[PDB]
């Protein structure tokens, strides 16, 4: 098999960059189209992270930052795949996270919000995924964060997450939400995505035969990435 | 077939995920940076600089930026680098900053890359790709740094060539300067507005 | 009958100027709103072209540039009515085409799209209506063409056509598609027209028992410009 | 695993032999009716080709006859798998297309239609589907041909196909159609099929993440070949 | 009653099929042009000419332009012309140019245009009516031109004075040269950005 | 469980896919062809020749037909074949070819295939596997051929016995001719009408 | 205009030659297709009939045959329009009609029914179409009529028709029904037209506000023919 | 656009309305009829006669036939004939008939036509277009009439030539003979089975 480019991102399947109801957006957003590129080697190819390097607790946010006791909160695990738009597993791909605590506080310098901090908590989490995309990390479930976009704004409680993959053009940063969860209906960072099934695409589901009794519920929750098509003709890339 | 899942913004606490120690986070024995040159890596080592503008002329002191780049050679450490050719082994070919929370200033310490082939036999410029994410982008804004000092082999560049607008190409030039026996491009990223500097999608 | 103004052009049935999903329309769009005028003389008269001046196969794509050969493609005919918005049919107007050919290329020094050019193929014609408001041509269908707006965007099979009739205030520049193609739903320039029932508007039916046996296929596609309004009491034209 | 015989052919998702609206059928259908068997070697064996005597554009029909210069049309890459009917993939079956050239001509003595010929297509190809089952050949869009069955009658654009596989039982030539063609709900060929989702499995479908940035379409179009039976008691076969 | 067919973009190549001379291609034995001055063609002739730029100052090297006015005694050739006047017999009104590929450059050759009447008994200044076709332009966009050298009569004119943002009325005024004897008023037109040109919807 | 793809007729160009020599189009350097003997090819060399004739009697001058069979001793080369014996290595067992388009008459060079194994452990005589395709066939015809001078293995085959008209059995052998030293069978096939050939649903 | 050939018959809108439900088809009806031509001369051309041949009550049922007094049954009129397919108008076409009188009885050697024979009745009646198309006729409503076909088979009310029109292309023989006989329904005759918007076709209309107070019903009732199509280009009719 | 008005037999008692003579019903003072010869009527006259036979060899006693046909010269009495010539003045050239209810016979006094373009400067053989409708059959069927004695002409016919079953053109040509001076052609009409005469969709 000789790889070609990856496909075209969908633009319509992505929240444009001039969302006005996400007021910071205003002043962060070119005025000017994107250049689409045909691709090169330069967006093709990624680095790789060997596994060496990660310690056994960096996907366990319940216990990564435990020093006096466990962190307060509800107790659960998020699994799912990795895979390319033609279904394909991505492979020892780089998924970082991070997210609130129970209370809805971020521990960052910038956070001022009246939730309380959690001494055993700190936030972040990575792992690659297997060979057959599969991810598992376990977590604190983080509370809804208030904001000022209007004055009164409220994200759903929500996992950031980032991947790095196999081409730089697969490089992507989003956020997953909870089942259920009343404030995702509200959010104007999620209504910046244009399609109610793109917006679907990002709520992590109740995975009940997955939980662990007396211990940890399971959220399960699968990621899509761009595809490099394969080349049967002429190979144009180089 | 399945559609990508789609973006969101990285927020403005992007670094308790992805640079646990700027925000003062000691989770992890072996922490991301922004330093590409080990001891062993091959080449001259260049330090890449700037600040990143909104459309007020205000630095983004929340900004998170990576770059990815050749070796010296002109080779991906990428297993889907095709060119048969070997990689220098000392060279991860990528990197992660963020901007200073006060000055708005962010800094990569890296190797100048060699050439890499094109499409159809043509040469492409030395260059390095360079992504931003941050609270108010929903979705990451790619872009690439070119370098004065290698003005001929720019003006043969296909990306910079693709460009129809003349005048936008020179918003992705970094300009080179010495301080003490230090070699530096300063790159300044202007995401809107009057020199809004080119992004690409790819 | 003493004739008044054409009626107001109804904005909400046209793309808008800056249309973000067609790139090129970023920079070419007025940021100021449009500012509208009552209609003078200026507005409500137009030049008149000669049937004189005409060549005979000024209407027939197929032979009007033919050298060695006829061009390769498919054989079809376009025929159909031009009427202003009240019904009324139009009358000596002027109707030029320009489209690429069975590839998908252009005879123009900017295509340099792989698809082959085609030495007996010119790809423009012009024809009268007549005081029926009836025009006919033949061509060779033409082929989708690639362009760079994303970068794998592709243009459904299409004609342009321009209007030249009784009024300036009518001047009209449009393209007209072929019943079924499926890049019609893709396409960004015809997305730029908000409602679905005018993108209907620009797509030619297959017209079946107009087809000439062994010989060539028919689609129909008619025309609508700006109508003007009679005038019963005071004429301030002027 | 012992193979048994293949399933039966299912007489009601084909074509009766006569088939009076498609006028030579009248006379060239047997008027007994088929004589069923039961399964012998003959009937589950078949031929092997061997890879090493195709040339390198035997799949190539926009390279494969070119002399001056490149055919003229759509540049389209079909692609697809074929399966038998239980699912498994069919490998190393022979693959045969021929097909009309853009302005619906065929490069045979028999047709005189005034299409044009195009010197640098010849409309022929062939290709053996790889383990997986999956086949893939480049080429130009057929025109739709006019012919006489009733005096204005055009077959849809089509290539026309045959597979030799496992089975001599599977034995098939038939002929795929373009997703959206307007020709297809009229022509009396594809009518002779009984059922609207056996007509519809001969339609190849747009594939819009495979095309080819500046390059060629894509269409996608599988094949389904009757299935062999696996024996766990008495093996009649022989 | 019927919608108007919608428009849609000319495109890059609406030479094809609107200027075919100036993609090479020999079709026609009668070519429409931009030259409105027939021998016998009474007035003075003038020479218009300038340059339409987009939203970066860039001009546009694919633009098409048509104009349309009256003869040099303010009469339209054509049949809704109400004046009950004998218009000039040798003025077609009408013209057609494309923007030179290589500098954006557009002109005209004809005749300075008489007044015509405006609406309720007034009297309109002389103007030739102007309308621009482009890729990227989604509609024909229509304007006018006026000539310095009539301040009196632009100063009374009914449709210059219905702007009223007073500041934008002489983006609509071409300015009177005079290069080797010949008259020439030079028109820029600027689609978008600052001293955009004034667009009507007509 | 998934449908068998639905069968059309070959159409009248059959040729141009299926024989592109006869359609005069040399694109491939391999043919498949109509002769099945290689030089080294076992067993004794036959010539199988015939008309196919519509439901007026006449000859079919666009017909596309295929044969299958086994070697000398009745072994398929085929994966398929279970038999557990070597087959002849130079021997494909298949072979296409069309009607001449002037006077309709079909040919094969071939060998006399031996006789095969038949279900429940019964015998088939001698036979090969044809197959006819052409414009107005909606769905190829299966058939097949016996030989006249196999008369003892015919009487007990069980596909011929399986035949209840035993009047029509006739229709499937194929007449023993001898035109200088070659052994000629001669199996017209007539689709409609009297004598119609027996086609089976296999 | 330089007309072309009539548009093709399409026959899927009429009944086929073999339709063994209506008995007397079985052996009249040809094994063979029909073979398709294109037309010439020969087939674009008919006869002109003159009204001067005309009687008086050529169109007139009632009277046209009254010998003693008047016929038995309800007084009806028929008119309506003749188009071609293309919706304009037949000019001066011989239309003849023929039926049954009130008893379902044809004055006719071989009509042997027992309903009784009406004196005054004839049965039969001719006229032209006049410039716009129009035909008008007056009659005695006529009864359904037994037949063997199956034993108790049973024609609805009826009037036979015939047009020579244009071109003998649109040479047409029929029938029509009147609206609400329950014996449409059950007909083998009407059945052998394969769709029902066809055979809806074929049933005149009570047209109440053209009754004739204290006199007649009305009828309305058109007919569509074979239409002309129009050459712009090549005129190979001859 | 409308659908054709769709056909229905002309039953049994067609005679009522189409020749009331034959069915003894005087209401018309002028009768069409099978007699295209006029006094002045110019040309060679002709009788052409025939009978009709169903599937079962048995002659149709209830049918009725039309012809239409171009006079001496080959120009048809239509306002559609485009020949530019002038037609004989004195012929009709239709005529309609019916089969005697007891011997099944049908005749036509007219005379022999002269041959008429084809499509494409192509030039037809002399040919009468004949129409047949009865009981039985749901759609008038079409066919030609040609002449045995105008073999080299029929050779070159276009339509008989457009007939790929050769064979069957046969069907299409009537026998001279000459029965007391007077010439006559006989041509019989074989609906459905051996020897079936060719039937057109024009
Ligand atoms: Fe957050
Ligand atoms: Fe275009
Ligand atoms: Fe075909
Ligand atoms: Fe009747």
């Amino acid at each position: 098999i000789i790889w070609g480019a990856y496909a075209q991102r969908n633009t319509e399947d992505h929240p444009p960059a001039y969302a006005p109801g996400y007021k910071t957006s205003v002043l962060r957003s070119p005025k000017n189209a994107l250049i689409s590129i045909a691709e090169t080697l330069s967006e093709v190819t990624a680095p790789h992270f060997s596994a060496d390097k990660f310690g056994p607790k960096d996907n366990d946010l319940i216990l990564n930052y435990a020093k006096d006791g466990l962190p307060i909160g509800e107790r659960v695990i998020v699994h799912g795949y990795v895979r390319d738009q033609f279904g394909r597993p991505v492979k020892n791909a780089l998924v970082e996270v991070w997210q609130a605590n129970a209370s809805g506080r971020y521990r960052h310098p910038n956070d001022q919000y009246i939730g309380a901090m959690d001494p055993n908590f700190g936030g972040c989490g990575r792992m690659l995924t297997d060979d057959n995309g599969y991810y598992v990390f376990r977590t604190i479930k983080p509370g809804p964060y208030p904001w000022r976009n209007r004055i009164n704004e409220w994200r759903p409680a929500h996992i950031h997450f980032s991947l790095i993959a196999d081409g730089w053009a697969q490089r992507l940063i989003s956020q997953f939400y909870f089942e259920g969860d009343t404030l995702i209906d509200s959010c104007p960072i999620l209504k910046t995505i244009p399609s109610e099934q793109q917006r679907r695409a990002l709520i992590a589901l109740e995975d009940k035969s997955n939980f662990i009794e007396a211990d940890s519920r399971c959220y399960r929750f699968d990621i899509t990435l761009r595809g490099r098509r394969a080349t049967y003709f002429e190979n144009d890339l180089t | 077939e399945l559609k990508e899942t789609p973006s969101q913004t990285g927020g403005p606490y992007v670094h308790i995920g992805l640079l646990p120690k700027q925000a003062n986070i000691e989770v992890f024995e072996h922490n991301l940076d922004n330093n590409l040159v080990q001891d062993n890596t091959q080449g001259q080592r260049i330090r890449l600089e700037g600040q990143v503008f909104d459309g007020l002329g205000l630095p983004l002191r929340d900004v998170l930026i990576e770059i990815w780049q050749a070796d010296t050679n002109g080779v991906y450490p990428s297993q889907a680098d095709t060119q048969g050719k070997q990689v220098d082994p000392n060279f991860l070919g990528w990197g992660r900053t963020g901007a200073d929370f006060g000055t708005g200033f962010w800094s990569f310490n890296t190797i100048k890359p060699g050439a890499v082939p094109g499409r159809k036999g043509s040469t492409q410029a030395p260059h390095i790709s360079l992504i931003i994410f941050a609270r108010g982008i929903n979705i990451g804004l790619h872009t690439r740094v070119y370098f004065d000092d290698e003005a001929e082999a720019n003006a043969k560049d296909p990306v910079l060539n693709s460009i129809e607008w003349a005048t936008r190409r020179q918003t992705l030039v970094a300009k080179r300067e010495e301080r003490d026996g230090e070699v530096v491009y300063r790159f300044d990223i202007r995401i809107q507005g009057e020199n809004e500097t080119v992004f690409f999608d790819i």
